[PDB]
């Protein structure tokens, strides 16, 4: 009475993190969200064991940029300079 | 650019030691290391056990660890990783391995072998890991009927007991025939359950033994003397017996088993040996096939009833397995490497044995090509022959016939193998070869590999030491070094074998430079060497009277044990009549062995198709800060 998941075997397009705010959740978003979705399925023994660090490391290097990016009113932009947008600072909260 | 390896046994356990030796090659000064084990995915199971590298020690150095069991029991049906991430320095090398739930081993021996309704069942359940040494861990016990339906649970600790867990069961009245089982099973992996089986039946003891051995363990097709079985019948306590017997032959095919009429014969034994024989003609006739090629493979049985002049009792002996054979040896590739080295001999180890299975003694082996090589096979049934190889590409076609006198050349026996060679890493032709004696070892006496090297003059400066690693029953028992000082080409290691490395241990072996436009490389080696399988303590039974033979029933006698200090022995004393009545399932060392070595993770008997296949059908986990590391392993057994 269940449907089986995805197998994942053509879900390896899924980026490193660059560019501004906004370039930066377009990166860790796709990875961030296929890395969730492998460990909940638990098929990490087919997609390749090596490749979860490397996912690991640049969603790290992804949160570093973007606390580095943080407003000091705890608010998140595209720029500091720019006036916080109060959709970018809650898919920031839904993401952490 | 120093390397820093681990390596580690490819898949890991739960509550034991585990060894992960650490080298950092070309590495100049100390460097701290850590290594950390984390879940896999997520993350902390562990984080101690640090060590500082030095010089002085070459820089190689071992982390021996012991992962606690607990999210480990939440998910069991699919497989779960962990993942060994160490820092050497400020450098990270990772990787995960995969983790089994398997701790020990569970050896139950029951005092008898067939039991009455309304008698109480006695046994023991021993408690050893994989080592083979006593451990405290609490198990599970379920009697089971002959259908399967549980009839008594019970949970007990083995601590403070010594490993041993003497326990009783008085079998109810009313119950069903039939072989029962006994499941035990360790609480922390209850999907590893080991067993025995114990027959309840209504009998009363035999008088003596009847024992038929045909004069071969096999039936020629052609021989037109027919099957030649020999009768023997002696009482229990050592007097020949006197009677007439009456035997059957029938052909076991499948598990289907049909008799022969015309074969049933009474044969009168005088002084204990009576002989019958099966006529061919009767052999054909019985069978509905003539074409007697056909009917090979079919297997032969021997049903005897001897009945003593008495009259009193009557007991049945079965020998089945003799089986129809065109050809009394079959030869066996299961241990040779099936992968060689081009330029170097390739030795082979045939099994030849006969047909039933037993290993087959003073037979000489050939190969076809090049006739002038031959060999005769060794105790156990291995043949040592050594093939030299052209420095060629090209897969290796070896044959190997056997080549015994007085057989007829349609009557021999015949296999082929296909070797592949080693491949090298961008055909930079830098090989291994780990040349080393293979006999029945006896633990104590000592062994000398020979690390053989080729590689090109241009880079014979780099080289100046050989890693080498020995496993042994599961876990890495020595790593060290070997130096070699440049110019010199052959290096005899000289290994001390302790009565610790029953019963195989697989040695590997690796080096490293940096060739062709500066990239790493490792070039690794195996071997696979047998020893006799025994105690790796002593332990015997004799008697204290050296005078008076034969004790009458009711008399003193001093039995005397010479047994290792400290040890703790169990006895049991069995009538033989219950082994006449049933010899199956007994325990002895044989299977202590064979259990043990089933469950070894290494899964080739040498060599590979590269480095990592090398490491891989070792059991091992070689993996670098540079990169070349050892494919991953996601499945309990290697591939049939
Ligand atoms: C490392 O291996 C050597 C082998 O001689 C052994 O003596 C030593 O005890 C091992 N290290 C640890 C921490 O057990």
């Amino acid at each position: 009475m269940t449907e089986d998941a995805v197998d994942a075997e053509r879900l390896k397009h899924l980026v490193t993190p660059s560019g501004c705010g906004e370039q930066n959740m377009i990166g860790m978003t796709p990875t961030v969200i296929a890395v969730h979705y492998l460990d909940e399925t638990e098929q990490w023994e087919k997609f390749g064991l090596e490749k979860r660090q490397g996912a690991l490391e640049l969603i790290k290097k992804g949160y570093t940029q973007q606390l580095a990016f943080r407003q000091p009113s705890s608010a998140f932009a595209a720029f500091v300079k720019r006036a916080p947008s109060t959709w970018l600072t809650a898919y920031v909260v839904k993401v952490f | 650019s120093p390397m820093y390896s681990i390596i580690t046994p490819n898949i890991l356990r739960l509550e034991s030691e585990e060894t992960m030796v650490l080298e950092a090659h070309d590495a100049q000064g100390d460097v701290p290391v850590t290594v950390t084990v984390h879940d896999f995915p997520g993350k902390l199971v562990l984080s101690s056990e640090k060590t500082v590298l030095t010089p002085a020690t070459n820089h190689m150095g071992n982390v021996t660890f012991t992962i606690p069991a607990n999210e480990f029991k939440s998910e069991k049906g699919r497989n779960k990783f962990v993942t060994v991430q160490a820092t050497f320095g400020t450098q990270v090398v990772e990787k995960v391995v995969l983790v089994s739930l398997q701790s020990g081993y569970l050896f139950i021996q029951t005092d008898k072998t067939i039991y009455t309704p309304g008698s109480t069942v006695l046994y023991r359940i021993f408690t050893v890991n994989h080592k083979l040494l006593p451990v405290g861990r609490t198990v599970m016990v379920n009697i089971e009927n002959p259908e399967g339906i549980p009839v008594k649970q019970d949970s007990l600790s083995s601590q403070n007991q010594l490993g041993v867990l003497p326990l009783s069961w008085d079998i109810p009245e009313l119950v069903n025939m039939g072989q029962w089982k006994i499941r035990a099973y360790y609480e922390n992996s209850p999907q590893q359950v080991f067993s025995t089986e114990f027959e309840v039946k209504e009998y009363v003891l035999p008088s003596f033994e009847v024992i038929v051995e045909p004069t071969e363990k096999f039936y020629y097709i052609y021989n037109e003397k027919g099957l030649e079985v020999t009768i023997t019948a002696r009482f229990l306590y050592g007097k020949k017996v006197e009677g007439t017997a009456f035997v059957i032959f029938g052909i076991q095919d499948g598990e289907q088993r049909i008799s022969l009429p015309e074969s049933l014969k009474r044969i009168p034994i005088e002084d204990g040996s009576g002989e019958v024989v099966l006529s061919r003609k009767v052999l054909l006739d019985g069978v509905q096939n003539p074409r007697a090629e056909d009917l090979v493979g079919k297997s032969l049985y021997v049903s005897a009833t001897v009945i003593l002049h008495s009259g009193s009792d009557m007991v049945q002996a079965e020998r089945s397995g003799i089986p129809i054979v065109t050809s009394p040896y079959q030869i066996h590739f299961t241990k040779t490497p099936k992968y060689f080295k081009p330029g170097m001999p390739f030795d082979l180890m045939v099994f030849v044995t006969n047909p039933d299975g037993s290993p087959a003694y003073r037979v000489p082996v050939a190969v076809q090509g090049e006739d002038t090589v031959q060999s005769l096979t060794q105790g156990d049934g291995v043949a040592k022959l050594s093939i030299n190889t052209h420095p060629s590409q090209k897969p290796l076609s070896i044959t190997v016939r056997t080549k015994k006198q007085e057989l007829s050349e349609a009557e021999q026996a015949t296999r082929t193998m296909q070797a592949l060679p080693y491949s090298t890493v961008g055909n930079s032709n830098n090989y291994l070869h780990l040349s080393v004696l293979r006999t029945e070892l006896r633990p104590g006496e000592t062994l000398n590999v020979n690390f053989l090297l080729r590689m090109d003059r241009a880079h014979e400066a780099k080289i100046r030491y050989y890693t080498y690693l020995i496993m042994n029953k599961g876990r890495l028992l020595k790593a060290g070094r070997q130096v070699r000082e440049p110019g010199q080409d052959l290096v005899v290691l000289p290994l001390s074998i302790t009565t610790d490395f029953i019963p195989s241990f697989r040695l590997v072996a690796y080096y490293t430079l940096i060739g062709a436009s500066g990239q790493r490389e490792v070039v690794a080696d195996s071997v696979w060497v047998d020893v006799k399988d025994s105690c790796v303590g002593s332990l015997v039974v004799k008697s204290g009277q050296s005078e008076d033979r034969q004790p009458v029933p009711g008399q003193q006698m001093t039995l005397k044990i010479e047994g290792d200090h400290g040890a703790r022995v169990v006895l049991v004393a069995v009538d033989k009549g219950v082994f006449v009545l049933n010899k199956k399932n007994k325990l002895t060392q044989s299977k202590i062995w064979d259990v043990v070595e089933k469950a070894d993770i290494g899964c080739t008997p040498g060599s590979g198709k590269d480095y990592a296949g090398v490491f891989s059908d070792a059991g091992l986990t070689f993996t670098s800060s540079s990169g070349q590391q050892t494919a991953q392993r996601a499945e309990l057994q290697c591939p049939q």
